[PDB]
């Protein structure tokens, strides 16, 4: 009965800079390493950040690490993620998932997603 | 002090019928749960009916006696009995009576199934 | 339910697979995120083939009763999460052992309760499932696939195990006096001998806190205050790659000894990280389990710190006159 709705896109010019929000409810949030997902049109899901649970360890994807900064907060059970200095690139709809701190990558493990935000980037 | 009795026992044809007994002194079987066991020739034993008196009084039994074994229980006569029905001759053994958590058990009677 | 420490819930495909034995800490925790201990030991013990925890991981393994004070803390360690790590030994359930009433053990396959000796594990055979008075195995089509869900694990207690200090004798032997002391009307518990009786009463469901300091048995006590500290030992951190899974034995060695792993900064001060450059995907990286520590007991007087601290359901026979 995992209920994380997230919230925070738009239609953000080259450059700009969004936060998106995701309100992870049903299960404990401080126990949980979340991570955000991303979905090119025509296209699979890829990896982008994750956060362990004290919100000390993260990692990105290569070529977004310059910019991404994710950060969680467990007082109103949100997870954070920066978007610095967009891309035309970034368009995709942002999914917000939880479940492990070492095994994010593969995404095979993933029951269900959320509505997801859709982020696009215009030049 | 505990003793149960066991009796019962003797020779059957396969497929004929027989009811076991199992007396208990200095404790009743209205709050105790029991276990009836049975040791085949040449190997070690295993569970046969259980009546689960902290279970809300069900009986219950192991999958190769099921549809087979009946057991149940009246407090008046302070005894436990197992009817057998459908004896095949690979239920010849001893049968112990045995009160569950402790290690009160029976002195163990012979049931043979054979032509 | 809490998280999974390291590694997600497995996805098991070939139900023959061998379960290799990785020396790596990290991975010894990712096997035990993944209910690995527990297929091992069904396996190895009850003829069982296959794997459970399957899709589910070690987060929804069921719990007696079900809030779990210490369930929520992933970095806890039940039981059997300290057999996998060589700190005991479940052993299998033998005709004396006592299975306690109250558990739902329907359809359980796997279930462990800490007696007033050592631990006890119960586990039925392959294609096999526990009836509702956890005493028998029946046949089930449900665990057929040889792949079962998470659900199918009980673990009885609210149990805590970590590494332990020595104790010496005299002071177990004057732990024992203070319980005894404080327990005049229990006589055996679990069918161990305890303060002499010569009236027995029937067995009795008895749910007690108890330590596990390391001896001839367990020591139960009515009036404690347990503290938490937290040391951020080598034993506190787990080491894991990028994505992938749990790193190496070698490459955990060299984090966590030559201090140049970027992490976490209680990593940083405890350790030491690498700076500078960003790009060591190939690197591992190192976080602290959470745990809210070790427990420390202050029961009989003088304190100690137990190898196990749990709250959990054992048999006991009152004294009768």
């Amino acid at each position: 009965e995992v209920q994380l709705v997230e919230s925070g896109g738009g239609l953000v010019q080259a450059g700009g800079s969004l936060r998106l929000s995701c309100t992870a409810s049903g299960l404990t949030f401080s126990s949980y390493a979340m991570g955000w997902f991303r979905q090119a049109p025509g296209k699979e899901r890829e990896f982008v950040a994750a956060i362990s649970w004290s919100g000390g360890d993260t990692y990105y994807e290569d070529s977004v690490k310059g910019r991404f900064t994710i950060s969680r907060d467990n007082a109103a059970n949100t997870v954070y993620l920066q978007m610095n200095s967009l891309k035309p690139e970034d368009t995709a709809v942002y999914y917000c998932n939880s479940g492990g701190i070492a095994t994010m990558k593969l995404m095979d493990q993933y029951e269900y997603w959320g509505q997801g935000t859709q982020v696009t980037v215009s030049s | 002090e505990v003793q149960l009795v066991e009796s019962g026992g003797g020779l059957v044809q396969p497929g004929g019928s027989l009811r076991l007994s199992c007396a208990a002194s200095g404790f009743t079987i209205s709050n105790a749960d029991m276990r009836w066991y049975r040791q085949a020739p040449g190997k070690e034993r295993e569970l046969v009916a259980l009546l689960l008196s902290s279970l809300g009084g069900s009986t219950e039994y192991a999958d190769s006696v099921k549809g087979r074994f009946t057991m149940f229980r009246d407090n008046a006569r302070n005894t436990v009995y197992l009817q057998m029905d459908n004896l095949k001759a690979e239920d010849t053994a001893v049968y112990y009576c045995n009160v569950r958590w402790t290690d009160y058990w029976g002195q163990g009677t012979q049931v043979t199934v054979s032509s | 339910d809490s998280g999974p420490i390291i590694c997600a819930g497995p996805i098991h495909s070939n139900k023959s697979a061998d379960i290799p034995h990785l020396l790596g800490y990290s991975e010894k925790i990712c096997q035990i995120d993944r209910l690995i201990h527990v297929s091992s030991w069904l396996r190895n013990h009850s003829q069982f083939q296959g794997y459970v925890g399957q899709r589910g991981g070690r987060s929804q393994v069921s719990y007696y009763p079900a809030e779990n004070s210490y369930s929520r803390w992933s970095g806890l360690l039940s039981p059997c999460d300290a057999d996998w790590l060589g700190m005991l030994v479940v052993k299998k359930a033998k005709g004396s052992d006592m299975i306690v009433p109250g558990p739902s053990y329907k359809g359980k396959v796997f279930f462990e309760r800490p007696t007033f000796d050592g631990y006890v594990g119960w586990g039925c055979g392959s294609g096999k499932s526990r009836t509702e008075s956890g005493e028998l195995c029946s046949s089930d089509s449900g665990t057929s696939s040889g792949l079962l869900p998470s659900n199918r694990v009980l673990w009885i207690g609210d149990v805590a195990c970590q590494p332990m200090t020595p104790i010496p004798e005299e002071t177990f032997l004057e732990l024992k006096s203070f319980s005894q002391s404080e327990f005049p009307d229990i006589c055996k518990i679990d069918g161990i001998v305890f303060n002499q009786c010569e009236g027995e009463s029937l067995p009795q469901p008895f749910d007690v806190a108890w330590m596990d300091v390391g001896h001839s048995h367990k020591i139960i006590m009515r009036e404690h205050k347990t503290k938490w500290v937290q040391e951020s030992s080598s034993k506190d951190f787990v080491c894991y790659k990028e994505g992938t899974g749990p790193c190496s034995e070698s490459e955990e060695k060299t984090c966590k000894t030559s201090g140049s792993c970027r992490g976490d900064m209680q990593f940083c001060k405890v350790a030491g990280c690498e700076h500078g450059e960003e790009a060591s995907e190939a690197k591992c990286r190192c976080s602290l389990v959470h745990k809210p520590g070790e427990v420390v007991v202050s029961y009989g007087g003088m304190r100690v710190r137990p190898k196990c601290y749990g709250f959990s359901r054992m048999m006991a026979t009152l004294e009768v006159n």
